[PDB]
């Protein structure tokens, strides 16, 4: 009906899906069972919970999502956690060997021999779909080892099957945090392969999201534990309108219409805005207009890049919860006839409002709030520039000094990937400053 | 027990009278003589020391 | 004994050495008759012999 | 060091997983499930 | 372990420690030689004499030591002045140091081994045998009723 | 599935070895008679990285032992883990070694390779897929030297796709014991530079020094030496066995920590450091186990950096931590001395988290650096050699072993190109 397909790779993957997945089964009531208490919905597989899982004719709902990784560790630690019975059994693969942070490690040596049995599953499930509308893969640039092989698999979907979205949502490689030197090649290397295959992009900042935890949930000791959290409520709040009915609807169909202004750039980005702890909540008011500011705050963000810096053009708001158009146009116009946000000319209007009624949920054990409105923003701007010339102005160096190509020379390849990823950057810049020339 | 237990009058029915006065009174003639008492064993064991 | 390894057939010098050990494992029970057990009447089992 | 269980009673381990179970050398038996059964039908040592 | 010394000129008191080789451990001097008074419930006073047996406990600045021993020079000064000693106690063995001095006991050697030989009980007892008769019941056997073993 | 066999060569390896198993087994919980006993699911699960299992819960380990000198290995099946070792892999020959190294290059491990080779592939089939090996020795002792260069050479070329990971302890700069010692440190590092790529170097004057540092007992033996040394590696091996959000794989570290071919030597750094009151008299916490982890009296291997620079760190924690401090640590670190590193490269910083605290604490670390401060001991050991060569006094031993001294030079000039390109690249 309204259904998507959803793939993580990496341990930095099973992270997240586990987190979500698990939110996941609150809101429709899933115990990890996989059935449900006395009151009776299951049917012709047709009803909310069908948008992700499949409850076949045995009355388990399980999952239309594949993991995939190439080490033991985190999957058998899955597999050994409390929600292993739902998950599908070979829906979970893993491997033996790690890439060592080397894409081409990653997308060469060892992927040739495992993406067989993925095309297997891939369209196993994809015959039993209906509508099959989307993509949500989970991956990082900075891929230790999920970065070559998820290039590899998107590329043969997109040979494969030519007609729906492909959405990305990856943890961003850090500004000025690195966690090794071969982020700056992995990461170019991935994004100049994928420039041409991916459909709509998304990325994520971990410094932000700590200085955010740390400043309006103002608990210094949380873990992945909030982080992924987090994350996952987005893309449940990314998910609503699908999931649930509401007033009016909108669908990534016209999210991919009208976000991307033109080919090549397809990189917004995203927020949700109230981020706010329990007591907090409590005793606090909440309303349209003080949520709208907030959400043009612009430290509130999750990539390091200044909006006054740069320049938007496109702004999808999606309220979940209780409230009506009326003050919802009232806020935009105000905010439209605020000066310090800098529009350019080329959009004369640039929103697109998504209103579901259903308010989001909140989780045991967490530490999210009582929540009657929520707005979740996703707008392209120009202010990312800086990231592109940051990466650029890093990666230059390690060329011109000729650092580790030992181990990529030993494992088969040349150089000219590596020139030619800098010039399709080039590209990325040239383009976004045209674009901000009127 | 019985002061703690005679503390549990509501309101105007607490009248700090003669019975009060004198337990007060037990309560101190009470610790005294336990102080002498002490004292004298004191004095007792010291001089069975000198006997041994 | 308990031979530990052997180093000889390496070369050819002697019949190869027998380097020895120091806690003996492996070492099961067989208890044997002995001159304490003797008197006119007892009983003895001699593989079956009553 | 200071942490929780694993190999919780017989009904277990999805097929897929690496590692030793433990007293796993009786396999004349055929399916992973029985496998596993008897294996932790036998902790009796000691 | 420590030492405690009582200086009846003054009544005063030193503790200190002896010092033990791989302690890994400060050692020296511990409280001075002054006076201790009691815990407060009440300070004014301070320690005397009279309150000294082995096997009981004191505290001292928060310290809590408990007498297990004494010396012959003691024993005489008691029984001079007259407090009864109870039975005496015993002392326990530090865990820590002494599996790891055993180990370092463990670690000195002496290059051991056993073997076997034959030759002098062989000769000792050569050329010697006992002569032993005895018998065989076979009548359970259907066939076989007797015979005689030497 | 991914295992590890050990190589234990020569008298000061066996040693090594004896404490670093002792120390793996005890923490992981199986008892020296064999008989494990059941207390934590997470070990009995990942034993298999390095025990094979026999019958009954009894566990063969995968090490190699080898040496000249049959009366070491009777002190080490003395130990009280003899028996949890095998008289399979005891191998030995009859000859007295003299710490020769054309000895033991060219004379007796002539004969004595094949053996051990044979044994080692066994258990190598025997086994699934290892990563690589590790080995334990020396180059300042003779047969070590001597019988690790020919192994690994060959091994070399018997599989070409695996981890050399190398740990050799080094002579003191102020003592020498073997006057042998220059040539022997020589020949042995000509052939280490070719074909080891990741290698730990250990001197053991430091660890005097921290004796009278943090271990404040003054009366130390060797085993404690052992015992210190045994922990840091096993601090490198916990995070292959065990679960957490980092990455375990000797690889994973080594592609990301050198940059080119030649770079191989390596600082192992350890944390914290108790002593007699400071159990009591500390508090253990995230910026204090960073300070004292960088501290130059905690490094115990080669010598202070302070004169040279740093190329590139990375550090394995063990505890329940949060990524926010690492990193807020790994920022202070870089902007308060932002000048000791190399503008070269960004992000000289490599980190690993790992969940499982060891045994009798609740969060502990190892720091391994790569830095130009080894220029200054191999500067020495240049010395040494020229300072002997120039009378060729004791080269008649050699050259009656029947090799030239021109085989000699060119094992000077590789040690002088190490030098030089260490040089040239730090300036
Ligand atoms: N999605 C996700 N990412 C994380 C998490 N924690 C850290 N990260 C980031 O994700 C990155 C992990 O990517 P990689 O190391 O390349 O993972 P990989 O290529 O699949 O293989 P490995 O080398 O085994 O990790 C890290 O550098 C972190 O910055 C998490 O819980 N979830
Ligand atoms: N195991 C051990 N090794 C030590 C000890 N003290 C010093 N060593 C060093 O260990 C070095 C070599 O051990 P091996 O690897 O067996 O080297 P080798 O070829 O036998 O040469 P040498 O032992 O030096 O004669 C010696 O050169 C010593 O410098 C110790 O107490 N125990």
């Amino acid at each position: 009906m309204r259904e998507c397909i959803s793939i993580h790779v990496g341990q930095a993957g099973v992270q997240i899906g586990n987190a979500c997945w698990e939110l996941y089964c609150l809101e429709h009531g899933i115990q990890p069972d996989g059935q449900m208490p006395s009151d009776k919905t299951i049917g012709g597989g047709d009803d909310s919970f069908n948008t992700f899982f499949s409850e076949t004719g045995a009355g388990k709902h399980v999952p239309r999502a594949v993991f995939v990784d190439l080490e033991p560790t985190v999957v058998d630690e899955v597999r050994t956690g409390t929600y292993r019975q739902l998950f599908h059994p070979e829906q979970l693969i893993t491997g033996k060997e790690d890439a060592a942070n080397n894409y081409a490690r990653g997308h060469y040596t060892i992927g040739k021999e495992i993406v067989d049995l993925v095309l297997d599953r891939i369209r196993k499930l994809a015959d039993l779909c209906t509508g099959l509308q989307g993509f949500l893969i989970f991956h990082s640039f900075g891929g230790g080892t999920g970065s070559g092989f998820a290039s590899l698999l998107m590329e043969r979907l997109s040979v494969d099957y030519g007609k729906k979205s492909k959405l990305e949502f990856a943890i961003y490689p850090a500004p000025q945090v690195s966690t090794a030197v071969v982020e700056p090649y992995n990461s170019i290397l991935t994004t100049h392969t994928t420039l041409e295959h991916s459909d709509c992009a998304f990325m994520v900042d971990n410094e932000a999201i700590y200085d955010i935890c740390r400043r309006n949930l103002d608990i210094e000791r949380p873990t992945y534990t909030n982080l992924n959290r987090l994350i996952g409520q987005i893309v449940s709040s990314i998910t609503a309108s699908l999931r649930f009915d509401g007033a009016l609807n909108v669908d990534l169909t016209e999210f991919q219409t009208n976000l991307v202004p033109y080919p090549r750039i397809h990189f917004p980005l995203a927020t949700y805005a109230p981020v706010i702890s329990a007591e907090k909540a409590y005793h606090e008011q909440l309303s349209v207009a003080e949520i709208t500011n907030a959400c043009f705050e612009p430290a509130n963000q999750m990539v390091k890049c200044d909006p006054r810096h740069g320049k938007y053009m496109a702004c999808c708001m999606l309220y979940r919860g209780d409230v009506v158009p009326k003050d919802v146009n009232a806020a935009i116009a105000t905010i439209k006839t605020k000066r310090t946000i800098q529009f350019v000319d080329w959009c004369p209007t640039g929103f697109k409002v998504g209103i579901n009624y259903q308010p989001p949920t909140v989780v045991p054990g967490g530490d999210l709030a009582k929540v009657q409105r929520a707005v979740c923003m996703l707008s392209n701007t120009t202010a990312i520039a800086e990231a592109w010339a940051r990466l650029d102005h890093k990666f230059d160096l390690m060329y011109a000094k000729r650092a580790f190509v030992h181990w990529y020379v030993g494992e088969g390849m040349e150089e000219g990937e590596f020139s030619e990823a800098r010039e399709d950057l080039a590209a990325l810049e040239k383009d976004y400053e045209e674009v901000g020339v009127d | 027990t019985r002061l703690e237990t005679r503390t549990h009058r509501p309101n105007v029915e607490l009248c700090r009278d003669i019975a009060q006065y004198r337990l007060i009174k037990e309560i101190q003639e009470i610790n005294h003589n336990v102080a002498r008492l002490k004292e004298t064993l004191a004095q007792a064991q010291t001089q069975l020391k000198a006997l041994y | 004994r308990a031979v530990l390894n052997v180093y000889g057939g390496l070369s050819e010098w002697r019949a190869d050495g027998y380097l020895l050990d120091k806690y003996q494992l492996g070492k099961v029970e067989q208890d044997f008759y002995t001159d304490q057990d003797l008197s006119i009447g007892a009983t003895i089992n001699v593989w079956g012999r009553k | 060091t200071q942490k929780h269980n694993l190999f919780t009673p017989e009904p277990h381990y999805i097929p897929g997983y690496a590692g030793f179970y433990p007293q796993l050398r009786y396999q004349v038996g055929n399916t992973y499930g029985r496998t596993t059964a008897q294996l932790l039908t036998d902790p009796s040592v000691q | 372990y420590y030492k405690i010394y009582f200086y009846l000129e003054d009544d005063t008191i030193q503790v200190n420690e002896p010092e033990v080789i791989n302690s890994g451990l400060p050692q020296g001097t511990s409280i001075r030689r002054q006076r201790i008074p009691y815990p407060p419930p009440n300070d004014d006073q301070f320690y005397t004499v009279y309150d000294f047996n082995i096997n009981i406990s004191v505290v001292f600045y928060g310290r809590t030591f408990k007498i297990y021993d004494c010396d012959p020079f003691t024993k005489n000064f008691l029984k001079k002045i007259g407090i009864k000693l109870n039975p005496p106690g015993q002392c326990p063995l530090d865990p820590y140091m002494k599996m790891r001095r055993e180990t370092l006991e463990f670690v000195d050697p002496f290059r051991p081994y056993q073997s076997f030989d034959t030759l002098k009980r062989f000769i000792q007892y050569d050329g010697k045998v006992l002569r032993f008769f005895c018998l065989w019941d076979d009548s359970t056997s259907l066939f076989g009723d007797r015979r005689e073993f030497v | 599935m991914r295992e590890i066999v050990h190589l234990q060569a020569g008298q000061c390896g066996n040693q090594i070895g004896a404490k670093f198993w002792e120390v793996i087994s005890d923490e992981h919980g199986i008892d020296p008679t064999g008989t494990y006993h059941g207390d934590s699911d997470l070990q009995l699960e990942r034993i298999n990285v390095y025990y094979n299992e026999a019958t009954g819960g009894k566990y063969v380990p995968r090490a190699v032992l080898v040496d000249l000198e049959p009366g070491t290995m009777d002190s080490v099946r003395s130990g009280p883990f003899g028996q949890i070792f095998r008289p399979d892999n005891f191998v030995f020959g009859q000859s007295g070694a003299g710490n020769n190294w054309a000895k033991g290059h060219y004379t007796e491990g002539a004969e004595l390779v094949d053996s051990v080779l044979d044994v080692v592939r066994k258990e190598a089939e025997s086994c699934d897929c290892l990563q690589g090996f590790q080995l334990t020795h020396s180059l300042g002792g003779g047969t070590g030297s001597g019988m690790g260069t020919l192994l690994i050479s060959k091994i070399r070329e018997e599989y070409p796709d695996r981890i050399m990971n190398t740990f050799s302890v080094v002579p003191s700069p102020k003592v020498s014991d073997t006057v042998v010692e220059p040539y022997n440190a020589t020949l042995s590092v000509h052939q280490l530079v070719e074909n080891t790529d990741e290698t730990y170097c250990i001197d053991n004057e430091a660890l005097y020094d921290i004796c009278f540092r943090t271990l404040k007992l003054t009366t130390p033996t060797y085993g404690d030496l052992n015992h210190l040394v045994s922990a840091t590696m096993s601090g490198v091996t916990t995070c292959l066995r065990f679960p957490g959000q980092l990455n375990a794989d000797l690889r994973k570290l080594a592609v990301n920590m050198v940059p080119f071919p030649r770079l191989h030597f390596f600082m192992p750094g350890f944390a914290p450091l108790t002593s007699r009151g400071s159990q009591q008299y500390r508090a253990l916490t995230v910026p204090e186990l960073t300070q004292q982890m960088f501290d130059a009296k905690n490094m115990m291997a080669a010598c202070d950096p302070r004169h040279g620079r740093y190329l590139t760190v990375a550090a394995v924690f063990r505890g329940r931590m949060s990524m926010k401090e690492v990193d807020e640590q790994m920022l202070n670190v870089q902007n308060k001395n932002s000048s000791y590193f190399v503008e070269w490269i960004p992000n000289n910083v490599k980190t690993a988290v790992c969940d499982i605290p060891p045994r009798g604490l609740k969060m502990s670390a190892t720091f391994i650096g790569n830095s130009t401060a080894i220029q200054e001991l191999f500067k020495r050991i240049s010395e040494q050699f020229t300072a002997m060569f120039r009378r060729k006094a004791f080269l008649h031993w050699y050259t009656g072993e029947g090799m030239d001294e021109m085989e000699f030079t060119e094992a000077e000039s590789n040690m002088n190109d190490l030098v030089s390109e260490y040089q040239q690249y730090q300036d």
